[PDB]
């Protein structure tokens, strides 16, 4: 599934309380960016 | 700390251990080491948990 996020605010440390994280690889961002600043568009693909 | 949560020390993490309990200095060369003592080198030490 795909979902494409605009116009929105999202508070990342309840959706951080949900999972516990194994790895995460990153390429031209860090997460520590993804909790400070904003961007134009937001896509999530999700599977399991 | 466990090794089920060895990423909230990788660099960039956005969990509470990097910014509340250990923040890591990069300006001098280091190096993380995520070992194991085993229950008879501890025993045979004096090393609990
Ligand atoms: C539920 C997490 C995945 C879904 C995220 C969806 C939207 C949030 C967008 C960007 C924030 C991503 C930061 C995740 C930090 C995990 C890495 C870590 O610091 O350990």
């Amino acid at each position: 599934s795909r979902r494409v996020f605009t116009n929105c605010n999202y508070n990342l440390t309840k959706l951080l309380s949900l999972v516990q994280v194994d790895e995460f690889v990153c390429h031209k961002t860090t997460p520590e960016a993804l909790a400070t600043g904003c961007y134009s568009s937001l896509t999530v693909d999700w599977f399991a | 700390l466990p090794f089920s949560m060895k990423s909230t020390l990788a660099i960039g993490s956005a969990e509470a251990i990097s910014m509340f309990n250990y923040n890591q200095d990069y300006s001098n060369p280091t190096c993380r080491i995520h070992a194991a003592v085993t229950a008879n080198v501890s025993t045979a030490l004096n090393f609990t948990a």
